[PDB]
């Protein structure tokens, strides 16, 4: 239903090795 | 005490957290001697570099008041410090499942934009790191907030919590009891992450010419770093940006002292008002917490990234490592079955604690992992091969009943074998969480490995009384379904 | 600024040395002096000395110098629970009565090293600090806080930061109190600590023997309430080192050590000059080690120690009764309760026990509702004084109708109190169970629903001990004689 | 028993004006 669903605290990748 | 001592010690943490993989044997070992130069650093610097007067309460009065200026809803919700999930909202009045009764406008917000439009733009406009990790970028964007008294932000600021449940937070000995788990690997990596990205911000802050106007040139520690990662990763929220085209991330004032429990996502961005919207996710009567539902996350993902366990959570999950070995005869026909379904020859499945316990994907893969030749043959050749794997994620169309009973005699085997694997087994977890007294991070690490297990013992059962379905089928020799 | 504050605190002070305002007024004048503390506290920075470690990174030094002055400091961790705070866990099995903490004089802070320290100048000139060792330790407690070199700053800096004495609560927590006995000892400590605070700010300003004093730089109201809320929920009373004198102190280490029912178990040794405990009960390692603070009721934990202990089986509310001056058998039953030492009147307590109260109130309640025939036997001739003898003993009353009238009179009584509440047990049950509320406001909706259910149980009671003794009089029974 | 018990929290009087 929701055209832009907002996920609270959503997981992010914080490995700056890989990226 | 000097600037050069923790300029040294930064150095040497900075070459630790970046050099490779030790080998998972060697993980632990390398953790305890981050933690140990981490520890040593942190001992001498003096906690966080910014902090407020008052107490937290007595700062949700200004933010109130600077999201009421701003247009945001204010009325019909308080602060309150609850035991179970620390600050929340609740209802003053009686709210309706459905009722849009909160909405947060974007220049409330800190996002990566209004990151690249701080006084953090010139480090951003160069740093690799940075342009790269929007959610890194969020991270030192609320830091030089913090640390600027002027900041539009502080009402939103002097409100944040200033301590998490992040296994950042955890001691050594919180830590050890997630030992031979799934999750602790990624409680390795985390923490290895965040130690390396310390030190290296804290080396590129003292020298790069873009950053002699930050405030954190005068003062960075690394609980500062600890905190400002730990705030992002528990509130941090993807939105569109303002002409819809792509996404950014975001801290969304408000809003996010809303606690977690089950349901379904009620909260979504409007691009037309360009504020966020959350609808009642149910009727929530007056003086009762206002909940949302964060997102179907395991309690893996709940615990590491977002600091608690959540007691019954409908998606809990753990991982299973399977894929076809090239060592197979029928290797090639079962890699071109599971490509023209979509599906990978070796992939990382979930298992699920409720019903089912496998998804479609999964179920495929065991199907096709245990065919033989002659059947992987009608999933590749004649006018019904695209229709069989169509069907080859549905539990009500097996291939044969042979099939189901070596699938589910697999399953069974290996989720057995995956439970051996842990130092402990579920009735010593129950035992340690009934006969000791423990710290609410250590019944989180306690209550994870338990949760891994449980889940894995639910495979083993399911894929018992699947197995034995099947075996009655076929020894009744009873009619295969046909789509 | 600085004249801004003197100016609120003389204000303060005034208000605060008011006499009482009646007790229909009590309400408004607290909420008259919260007002002027907010805005004072509002006007200031907090605790004027903080530190930059969390708290348990203090809890090794702790250890480290109690160990080097002689303490006990084996066998147990510190750990943050999540029903009690910060408590000593056991590291090994200890086995009930085992003598397993031990703290040296020279580790307490007392009212003597109140008098020997910086403060000592000061406490000889004032009025208030000579009469009153609680108020003493605060002091104390503050300027060796502000002290860096003070030799207990290993035990200052692992105190808490904050209390849930109801100097801590919101004015709405507090209003749940309205109409019960506690809320005006409540009135009472907040009149009282907001008087203290400017009555020795001003104090400090003009005594020249506050010269050397921290606080002569810094004294916020923060300062004051923690300083009071750490020394009431904490402090103990112990023999002088000469043996015949009681003094106060604070005692390191022991003093993690939190709350569960049994009996006292800690004492003093005054041979070797060491406070010591033997454990209440069995404590395998891996379990919190509890110590039994005393025979306090709800009230008095809430109130003056920050905390409600549900299965207090001390529990008690206040019961005020008198013989009345227009009763026309005033003067015999005033010298009957005068020769078996009870005053005419008293304030008395109903206890949640089986007898619901003393021996001393039993004896009230018999002489309260004597006849004059009574009284003469219990003041004239040879088995006068054996009669006052036994009037406290359930098993030798005065006479059948003696009993039947005091039990009457007591479930009256206690129903009529029932009756001067603003809410029913029932409307409290139903508060605790369908509103999501904080600590602090759990504390004092127990609390009512508490003094309730112990006036209930005592209708219950006296209403069976008065069908019990009018059968005896039906059935002319032989009354006891004490032979 | 102990010749000293020891209560911890021991309430005491802070009415400075009626002590
Ligand atoms: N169901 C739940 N049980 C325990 N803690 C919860 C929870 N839902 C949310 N939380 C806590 O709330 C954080 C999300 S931000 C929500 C507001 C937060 N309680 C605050 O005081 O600011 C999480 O990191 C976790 O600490
Ligand atoms: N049974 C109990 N339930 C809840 N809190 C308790 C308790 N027993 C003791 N406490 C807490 O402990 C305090 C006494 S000092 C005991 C140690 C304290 N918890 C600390 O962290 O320093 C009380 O004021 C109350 O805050």
């Amino acid at each position: 239903t929701l055209k832009y669903p907002i996920e609270m605290g959503i997981v992010t990748n914080w490995d700056d090795m890989e990226k | 005490v000097s600037p050069k001592e923790i300029l040294n010690l930064t150095s040497e943490l900075l070459q630790k957290c970046s050099s490779p993989a030790p080998g998972p044997g060697k993980e632990w070992e390398e953790y305890v001697q981050i933690r140990t130069l981490v520890e040593k650093i942190r001992k001498k610097q003096k906690g966080l570099s910014v902090t407020f007067d008052g107490k937290r309460e007595d700062y949700f009065p200004d933010l109130m008041k600077w999201a009421s200026e701003n247009g945001a809803s204010v009325e019909g919700f308080e602060m309150v410090n609850f035991k179970e999930e620390g600050f929340g909202l609740r209802a003053t009045r009686d709210i309706k499942a459905e009722e849009l009764f909160l909405w947060v406008p974007r220049k409330l917000l800190m996002t990566v934009e209004s990151a690249k439009n701080s006084v953090l733009g010139p480090l951003y406009s160069q740093d690799r790191i940075l342009q790269a990790m929007g959610n890194i970028a969020l991270a030192f964007h609320l830091l030089c907030e913090r640390a600027s008294p002027n900041s539009f932000w502080q009402p939103y600021i002097q409100t944040l919590p200033s301590e998490y449940d992040t296994p950042l937070y955890f001691e050594e000995d919180e830590v050890r009891y997630l030992q031979s788990t799934q999750a602790i690997h990624d409680v390795f990596s985390q923490y290895k992450n965040t130690a390396r990205q310390y030190a290296y911000f804290y080396k590129v802050i003292q020298t790069h010419p873009h950053a002699n106007k930050l405030p954190l040139k005068d003062s960075f520690t690394y609980e500062d770093y600890r905190w400002a990662v730990s705030s992002v990763m528990t509130r941090q929220n993807q939105i569109p940006t303002e002409d819809g085209s792509r996404v950014t991330l975001a801290l969304i004032p408000l809003w996010d002292m809303c606690n977690h429990t089950n349901g379904l996502i009620t909260t979504g961005y409007n691009l037309e008002d360009d504020r966020c919207e959350c609808v009642a996710l149910q009727d929530f009567r007056a003086g009762e917490q206002i909940y949302i539902f964060y997102g179907t996350r395991s309690n893996a993902e709940f615990v590491i990234h977002s600091g608690f366990f959540f007691d019954n959570n409908s998606h809990d999950r753990v991982k299973i490592k399977l894929g076809v070995s090239k060592s197979d005869r029928l290797y090639a026909m079962k890699a071109e079955v599971l490509a023209r379904a979509g599906i990978p020859t070796s992939s990382v499945f979930a298992l699920h604690f409720t019903e089912p316990p496998i998804s479609a994907q999964l179920l495929a893969f065991l199907r096709v992992f245990c065919m033989t030749e002659e059947e992987l043959k009608e999933h590749l050749l004649g006018d019904s091969a695209i229709d069989r794997i169509f069907t080859l994620g549905n539990s009500e169309f097996p291939v044969s009943w042979d099939n189901e009973v070596k699938l589910w005699t697999f399953l069974e085997d290996r989720a057995s074998l995956l439970l051996k694997t842990y130092k402990t087994t579920i009735e010593e977890d129950k035992s340690v969480l009934k006969n000791h007294d423990l710290s609410v991070r250590a019944k989180m690490a306690i209550k994870l490995r338990l949760g891994e297990k449980e889940i894995l013992e639910k495979a083993v059962k399911s894929a018992a009384v699947n197995r034995e379905y099947y075996r009655q089928q076929m020894e009744e020799k009873a009619p295969l379904p046909k789509y």
